[PDB]
Formats: C-alpha cells, structure tokens, sequence
C-alpha cells in the first residue's frame, strides 16, 4: 500500500474498455484491444503510456495476432500495468473478458518493482469487475499464448483470438 | 442485438440472440461476509463469505439479490448496457403470476429495458428438439422438473417437481469420495468435485451388475488430477453418484427417482395423449448429460409403462444449454421483434401486460 | 527524511528512507556485567558480560532491554533525534497483536516520534521482487520463516516458523571446526567463524557426492587465515554446516529441514492457491545467501511436489537486506505521507490505532 | 472373558468385559525409520522415526499397520492369546461395509478368535447414558462426529463428520503458547503441550467477556511444571484452545462449530424427531471433557434452535470412556453370548455374516 492513486484518465480509458456501447463500425474500430499504464514523473498517480496501445481496428489489417504484439510493447527492464482484451473461446462457449497483466520483469529496477507491487493492489480495487489476472515476472511467462489461455479458463480453452492453441 | 438471460437455479446463461452457445456462464449467488460478491467473485474468496441461492429452487426468492445477478450480468459478463438491448428472459414452470409481473417491473424500471420477454424454459426445450408436443425432464442445479406439454401449452395440473438435482450429486460425491480417504469439505474442494463428476461420472444400465463389475476388477477406475498436482482415484463412485437420481434414497430422500417422476406426471395428463407423450420424452438441463442416462430412463420407464406402449427418450447431444439456445433462436427472428412487450406498452398497462402478451 | 528500522532476530538494521543500503548494521544485543552495553559495545567486552537477545525469535520478549537498542539506534547508531523523523517499524509474521500496540505505544510516548508505522518483513520481501502472491521463506539470524502471501496478506494460519537458522550454523560450523585441531570457545572466537562463514560456506547440490568428492582431493579446499598467524584450511566443513539447513539432524533437531518446512506451508493453503505458491517461492534474509542454495531448494521441493507442478525458487541478489530496502522505498514516496500514524490520531484513539491503520 | 477393543482415531482402548475401566489405553500409531514400533514405542523414540495414523479419522485406511495396532494390542497390552477370548470391536459412524467385512476377515483368519461383534461407538455411548433415542457429538482425537440415532439406530443420512478434535487443539496450543515465549515444537513438547490441555484448559462460557477479564487481572492464570522441573504460567490461552471448537477460524477452517454441527445434523432428521433429539443431546469422547463444555453447548445451540424448543445437553461424568464402558457391560451379559458371531458361522457365510448379525 504505497498509496498510489488511479488518474482519471486510466478510469475513463478502463471504462469504455468494459461496457461496450452500440456504435457505428467507425467508433468500434477505435476500440481499444490492449493498453499499458505507468506511473506519473513524480509517482504519484497511476497514468496511460502515451502511443502504447492496440485498437481493434489495427487487429487484422496491421497487427495479425493481438497478443505478440501486445507483448513486443512490454518494456524489458521495466514495470508496467496491462489491460488485455482476450478473446477466447471454450467447448461451449465464446468469451471475451478483460485480463488485468502485472508486468513485474526481473531485470527491472528494484525500486520500479517494489513500487509497482505494493500499489497493484489499490488500482486493481478502482478496476472493479475484472476476474483474470495475469502476474509474469519474466518474458517467458508472458510471451507465450498457451500461458494466458491456462489463467484464462485452463484446459478447457481450445482457441485464443480466433487461431487454435 | 437482443440479449438472451437463462435463470437457472444454480448457474445464470447470459449471451447474444443469433449466437450458438451463451456468452457467460456463472454461478448465480451473491456472498456477504461471515460486501457483497455476485458470480465467479463470491465463488474466488472461498470461505470468508456465505453464499446465498437467490433462485435456489428455479423461483426467485430474494429479489434485492436477483437485481445483483442482473446487473453483474448485463455490466461484467455480457458488458453491454441493458438500456439498448431488449432483453429475453427465462421462466421455471409453475412461476407465479406475481413473480412474472416482478421480473417486468425491475427490466422496465431499474434497467430501463426498450424491449422485454418471458419464455417457459420446458417450452423452449421441447422446441428446440423440433417439437410442440411432449414431456419434458428439466434436471437443473437445484430443481428437477417434469414438465408435459401439448401443443406448445405446459399442463400445470401434471406438473412435478423434484428437489434432487446436480446440486445434490455434487454433495453426494463429497460424501463417498471420503470412503475412499479423500477430505473434500471447503468450498473450494466443492468445485473440485464438480468437476470430477462432470467428467468422470456415469449412469450404470443395471447398477448391482455394474457394482459386482467393480468389485471384482479395477477396469473401472479412473484417475483425475487436482490443481495442485495431486492425482486421486475413482472407482465404484463413477455410477454410484448419479444413482441417486433414480434411487433418491442413497440421499435420505423419501421422493420418487427422475424415472418415476416423469412416469407420475404422463398419468397426470389426459389418458388420450399418454401415448404422444410416452414417446416424445425429452432430457433438457445439464443433469442429464451423464452417458448412459437416456438408456436408464428408457429402460426404468419401460419397465413403469404398460408393455404396449412405445417408450422413446429424446436426449439431443445440445441438452445442456438448449434452454438458451433455443430463446437466442426465437430472439434473433425478424418476425419476433413484434412479439417483444415495449417500453411504451408497458406505460400503458403496467407490469401485468406480461400476462396477455407472453402467456 | 523518515527513518526505516528493520529489527531482525539477530541484527538490526537502521538508516533513512531513499538510501539504498541501510546506514547502521550492528547486533541486537544486550550487555550487563557477569552497567548496560548495546550493540557493539557489548561485543567488544568479549566475555566479560553476558549477553541476551531481546528479540530473540523475532518476537520481542524482555521490552525493557529492546527499548535501549531503539534509544541506542536513534543517537547512536543513526545520530538523529527521534522527534524530527517519522520512524517505520517492521515486525516478525505471526507477531501477536499486544505487541503490536506495545511498539505504537513506546514510539509515541517515550521517543515521541512524530509518526509511525508498522510494515510485515515477508510482505515487503515480496513486494520488493514485484510479487503480490508468493511464499517467502526469511532466514534470518535466530529463526526462519515461511510466510505465504496472497494479493499482499499473509496466511497466519500456514505461517511456519523454524527455530534453525545463522546463529545455530555459526555454532555448528565451531563445533565441527575442532574436528581439525582448531579452538573457537569464547566469545572473540564466534565473531571470526562467522566471518569464516559468510565467505567460505556454500551449499552442495549433492551432499552425500560432495563429501566423496572433498575425500578424494584437496580442491574443495579453502585456506583462511585468522586475524593471528594460524592459518587454517577447511576442506569438506564448508559444505557441511550449511547443510544442517536441510537436515536439522545434524544438530539434534527433530524438526523438518527448509524445503520441507516451505513445502509443507504451501500444502496448509488452499488447493487452488498451490500453483500460484510453488511458482514464486522467494528467498529472503541473510542465512540464504549461500551460493547454490536456490539450486538445491529448487531440486529438494521439485521431489516433494507433484511433478505436473512448476517449481521456480527466486533469490534476489539484493535478498539479504530485502526487507529494509523495501521499507525505504516506501517510506521515501510522497504519496506513503499519507499512511503514517500521526501522534494527533494516537492521542484520539491510543494504541489500538496500529491494527486499523497497519493492519 | 470376553474382550472389548475400541480402535479410536488417535488412542486405542483395550480391556477386558466387565471390567470398570479400560486395562490398556495407549495411542494407535505406528512408527518407523525416517523398523516397527506401535502405541508408546513409536513415541519413545520421539524425532527418530515418522509417525501415521491407520485411522485417523476414525475409519481405517492402512490395513497393513491396524494388524499391527492389534497385534500389539493383544499380546503387548492385554497380554492375552486372541484365540482364546471373544473380541467385541468397535466402529465409527458410516464405515463403510467393505471395511466391516475386513474386520471380520482379520479377526477369524490372522487371530482366529472364537467369536467377534461389531458395535457402533455412536450406540454404544446413547444407550451408556439410559437412551435409544438422541443425539451423540462424539469428539475424539482426529475426528468430530454427531450422530443422530431414533430407536437404537443411528440415522446415516443426517450423520455430520467434522475433522476438528483433540489432535488439531493440542496443536493450537502448541502454536498460541510460542506468544508467550515458550518453544514447544519436539514430539516430546507436543506430549507436554498435551498434558497441559487436558489439566488447565476449560471452555468459556462468553469468549469475548473472559478476554476482558483475562486483559484487567491475573487470576485466571495457571502454574504448570515441565518434567525437567520448569514452571511456566498460561493465562487466557486456557479458553482460547477449546474456544476452536466453536470458532473453527481460529484454526482458518471454513467448517461449523461443534454446536452448528449439532444443529445441522438435527435439521437434517425428520421434522417429528427434531424436539426428541434437541433434549435428548449426549456428549461423548475425550474432547468433550473440558468444563463448562455443556453450559456452552447449551446456550449455543439454544441460540439456533427455535426459542419454543427445550435444549438438554447431557454430559455424563464417564463420557470420556463411554464407548469402551458400554461396550463392556455388553459384553458381560450372560444373554449376549447368543450374539456373537461364531468361527463356525464365519466358515459357511464367509466375511458377509457381519452385515445380519451386527447389522
Ligand atoms: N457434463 C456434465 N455431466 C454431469 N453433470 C453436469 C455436466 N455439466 C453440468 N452438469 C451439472 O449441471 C448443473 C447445472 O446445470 P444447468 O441445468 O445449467 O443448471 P440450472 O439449474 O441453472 O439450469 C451443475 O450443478 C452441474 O453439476
Ligand atoms: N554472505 C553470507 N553468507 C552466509 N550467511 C550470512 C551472510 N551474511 C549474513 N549471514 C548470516 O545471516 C545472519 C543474520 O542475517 P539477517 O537476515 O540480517 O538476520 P535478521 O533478519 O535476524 O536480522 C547472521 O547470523 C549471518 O551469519
Ligand atoms: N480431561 C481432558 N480434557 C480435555 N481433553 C482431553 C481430556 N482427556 C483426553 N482429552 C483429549 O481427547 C483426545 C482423544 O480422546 P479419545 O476420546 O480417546 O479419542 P478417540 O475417540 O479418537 O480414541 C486426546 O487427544 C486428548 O487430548
Ligand atoms: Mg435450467
Ligand atoms: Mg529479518
Ligand atoms: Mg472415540
């Protein structure tokens, strides 16, 4: 509990990412897939990390799978909050739910880490109705596809964004 | 883009009309602490909370709990406004007319709803199946329900409800499986054990022949993995769990098993249509989705029915969500969208048009 | 400029918030002749004094004696009035909730210190590798513990502590060190074999192939020469003390070693949480930095844990003070200012301020 | 003389019919290297070997090691040869028949006794207390059970099954007593832990009210003397132990309550018996001898139970060994020896005899 707090942009930004509204094809390709959050200069409040960001309608015309992309974002010495759109599908059903990515590598500095840790606890309590959490503390327990599927409903998951495991 | 909701009594089916298979699939309770978790969310703190069955028996009966299920659904699980998708709903038989005017009140008033629906959800299982006349076998969570139907209209007078579901298996599975040295107590070890007895569970033809089998060799048993890396092994409990729901003594229940049941509702029913529904016998919900059970039922009625009649179980490999998938059929119709009670019929009449526009 | 004060079992460590390395690392000891001498100062005497530990097991036992280290790291250790500085404490897991307020009580009243706060030592371990959930294992001085966390709480009841830790090995390495003709009795003489310790001691992936190994050669020899002109060479006791680690039999003890007690912590969670545990199992406190000791935790928990489960042992290279490192990091924040006990809410609600502020 | 064995979950009580009091009581464990060693032996040897219970919840699940447990209980404790004497054994509540016929199996072939029963430990301590209709919340060693019986025969359906007894109290002691200073972690310790539980501690009848009491003064605190010639004083941790009993999260168990236990097991008979079993309540079994347990039971259950229903809770001054003392008046009835079941019988029906003598 360092007491960190959430900036109103990243509850804007988490908000529309939830409850989808009826839009036109324009407005739903500008639907965000994926989205990193970083502390302020001064680490004070939790802010959006300007540029890193998926859109949906970037999905299968530039970026060809959301998820090693949304990887390839993911600084390689530093902390970093994720909010993932996965769509997936079970043996009898077709799922789309948000997945909250702690993103806590070992080469990051100590006190980036020990920050982002003791004030994950209190922005996850702001993003209320999120039921997936995803905590990699290396590149290769986020890298992989089958991995987000085993957290996402375990063996039961037979597809991850529309291409089989 | 109309939703379909499914009510059930132990898990809530949400989705899309037009889709196959429903979007979400959660428990339907609401926990409070020994403040409040609706869904998946109560089911992930495990034992701090109590848990609280809303619907316990397919009737609402705490309706400040069934408008947190509602709203969890329509915000978290299908993550749509409910104000800008007319919304299908679902209906244990034998609701009363109190009940429905309820559901109507909050979809119109707290929701605000611009279109709203009531479906019977033995009606929709039977059409689902390409049928308007037969006898339904809805074995849900927390109720079991044999519902006959003649030409599209449940017979309330022959319909027959039974308190012995998957709800009761899953607590007679914890029971046995620590005959065998197992301690299957907490919450969390409950879905464990669901889970074994919706994979490794089965419905023997003959039970003391199936119990000499096992006796005798150990072709029967089966391994099943825990979360935590442990493996565990089941043998004569495989059968012997979805026994009670034809030998409802296993539990202490002085009830008729699922085979009875359906029998005793078919002599409710006029003696001129016993034969239509004799062969038009169809399994809904996921109780029935152990294999082997339509061959039981078959034989166990078979051996209740008069020899001259033909008994015919119908168990569609779609049993489990046919409920829903049947309203998303009827929901996602062009020619349905008159069929929905709007926003401004419901000023006009109030909550009691639900009476006259969805029977 | 907060102050940050780690009270370990065996040696206290002291410094300000936003430095990276504690400024003050001196024993936790108190001297009174066979007046009063702390920290150094007791040690320097040697054998004249007898020395006691107040905090013996990570628990504070005579509060007398443990007021004088707080007054001798205040003024002597950190030359800082206590009245300028908000102080942060940390506690032992499993500490008992009067101790609690005892420590609230004696900061407000006797050092007035402007503010307070009391922070867990496994909690920031944890936090300080970027892990919310996860099992901690901290070896300090006089005990080692295996904390469980989950989403940042402790799990008091699978909270295992080990009476074996640094201190017991400095003794063994004495006492297996007269094997060689070697002398280290008094007091002076404890001070070098833990020297002796921290440079030249590892642990052996393979003990019983280790010992073969040191038998047949001399290349597992390390020479050390004492402060006087002795020079001595241990061969195979450089593996052997911080073995009794794994197997406390070798000094007697009838307890589990290490591996056994964290894995048998992680069995006392729930089953669902398991997975989670056995995959961030992280090292923490002086007694492992051995070299190698991640690798053999890592091999001894993979043969007790089910092989479908993922065993990854973390050893921070900065774990040896992981707990004062995460403290200052803490205290240091701007927006941590919040969070202090003020002495304006300690004079309103006492000392039971401490459990709703501290948790 | 007929002999009378009570295989309990963590003591074993072997005497012979007629007798006052059981001859032999020692624990049924049985040790081996970390070659064989059953009762007191296995405790001898304390840290050197490991320790497992065959019935540990009161059924048997190492058949292997209960042969052992008999045969030392024979030959070792009784001293008597098995083939001379009747032997009356006992059972916990839902054994299930596979283990009753293997009872039966072991005592006609590996100790070829001329006669053997099966008893149920639940009946046996219901008709001690001059009743065959009534309740029994047998607590043990390993294992809590409450078993409702109506005329002599105990109620399967409604028997509830707790794994919290003496065995996980002696542990909560050994754990809450390191608060005070005091290190009991050996096998050794546990033994002395256990002594003093079964001398100093006692059931409060308003937890909340003596930790106030037990916070403003010290005469609630107990002087106890170690073998070794020690004292050591234990304040509020004398109510604090048994207070698991009824608050199983202090043990971080999401269990009832021995008193909920005994409400649910009553909620689950037949609604005409229900006010027969509230008045009709008959504690048995070691961990029911705490004073003041009754009082507590009384007022606990008075709070569940509808306020028109009278609430009696018996607690006989011999509950400790009930079972065993039922038992061996049984046996020494003259008209009784009809009752066996005979090594002549056992050679025609085989091990399935059990089922329609014993029933
Ligand atoms: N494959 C399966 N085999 C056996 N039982 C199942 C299977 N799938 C689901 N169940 C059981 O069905 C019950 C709920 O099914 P459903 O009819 O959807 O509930 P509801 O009462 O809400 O309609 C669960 O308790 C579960 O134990
Ligand atoms: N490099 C090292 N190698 C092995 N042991 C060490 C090393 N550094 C410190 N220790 C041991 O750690 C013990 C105390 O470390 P620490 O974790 O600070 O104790 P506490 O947590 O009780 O204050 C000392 O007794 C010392 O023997
Ligand atoms: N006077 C007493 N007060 C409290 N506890 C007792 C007393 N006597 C025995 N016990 C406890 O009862 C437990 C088991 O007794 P018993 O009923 O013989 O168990 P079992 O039925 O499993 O043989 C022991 O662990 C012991 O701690
Ligand atoms: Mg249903
Ligand atoms: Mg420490
Ligand atoms: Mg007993």
């Amino acid at each position: 509990a360092s007491g960190v707090a959430v900036s109103d942009g990243v509850i804007k930004v988490f908000n529309d990412m939830k409850v989808r509204k009826s839009s036109t094809p324009e407005e739903v390709k500008k639907r965000k897939k994926a989205v990193l959050f970083c502390l302020s200069e001064d680490k004070k409040n939790i802010i959006l990390e300007e540029g890193k960001e998926i859109l949906v309608g970037d999905v299968g015309q530039t970026v060809d799978d959301p998820y090693a992309t949304f990887v390839k974002m993911l600084p390689d010495k530093d902390c970093r909050y994720a909010l993932y759109d996965a769509t997936y599908e079970t043996k009898e059903s077709k799922k789309e739910d948000l997945v909250f990515i702690f993103w806590a590598p070992e080469s990051a500095p100590l006190k980036s880490k020990m920050i982002y840790a003791s004030s994950k606890d209190a922005i996850k309590k702001k993003l209320t109705g999120i039921k997936h959490e995803l905590q990699a503390n290396c590149y290769e327990e986020v890298k992989d596809r089958c991995t987000l599927a085993e957290k996402l409903g375990g063996s039961a998951v037979i597809s991850l964004e529309g291409k089989p495991l | 883009a109309a939703l379909v909701v499914d009510n059930g009594s132990g898990m809530c089916k949400a989705g899309f009309a037009g889709d196959d298979a429903p979007r979400a699939v959660f428990p339907s309770i609401v926990g409070r602490p020994r403040d409040s978790y609706v869904g998946d969310e109560a089911q992930s703190k495990r034992g701090i909370l109590t848990l609280k069955y809303p619907i316990e028996h397919g009737i609402v009966t705490n309706w400040d709990d069934m408008e947190k299920i509602w709203h969890h659904t329509f915000y978290n699980e299908l993550r749509v406004a409910p104000e800008e998708h007319p919304v299908l709903l679902t209906e244990a038989p034998l609701n009363p007319k109190a009940n429905r005017e309820k559901m109507t009140q909050i979809m119109f008033e707290t929701f605000n709803t611009p279109a709203m629906y009531v479906a019977i959800q033995a009606v929709l299982s039977l059409y689902a199946s390409g049928r308007t006349t037969g006898i339904v076998m809805d074995s849900g969570d927390g109720v079991t329900h044999t519902v006959p139907i003649y030409e599209g209209y449940a017979l309330p007078h022959a319909i027959l409800r039974l308190d012995l579901a998957g709800r009761d298996l899953t607590d007679y599975l914890m029971k046995i499986l620590t005959e065998r040295g197992y301690s299957f107590t907490t919450t969390a070890e409950r879905e464990i054990v669901r889970d074994i007895k919706e994979k490794l569970c089965y419905v023997a033809l003959d039970f003391e022949q199936e119990m000499a089998t096992a006796a005798s060799s150990s072709s029967l048993e089966k391994s099943y993995e825990l979360p935590d890396g442990q493996v565990i092994t089941i043998g004569n409990e495989r059968f012997r769990c979805p026994e009670a729901l034809f030998q409802p003594s296993f539990l202490g229940m002085e009830s008729a098993g699922i085979h009875e049941t359906t029998f005793n509702s078919i002599m409710k029913c006029d003696v001129d249509i016993r034969k239509d529904l004799y062969a038009n016998t169809v399994l809904s919900g996921g109780t029935t989705m152990y294999p082997g059970i339509a061959d039981r039922m078959q034989k166990e009625i078979t051996a209740l029915a008069p020899s001259t009649m033909k008994i015919k179980i119908i168990a569609p490999p779609e049993r489990k969500y046919s409920v829903w998938i049947g309203g998303s059929i009827l929901a996602s119709l062009s020619t349905f969208q008159q069929m929905w009670i709007s926003k401004q019929e419901y000023d006009e009449s109030g909550p009691s048009i639900v009476h006259r526009k969805c029977f």
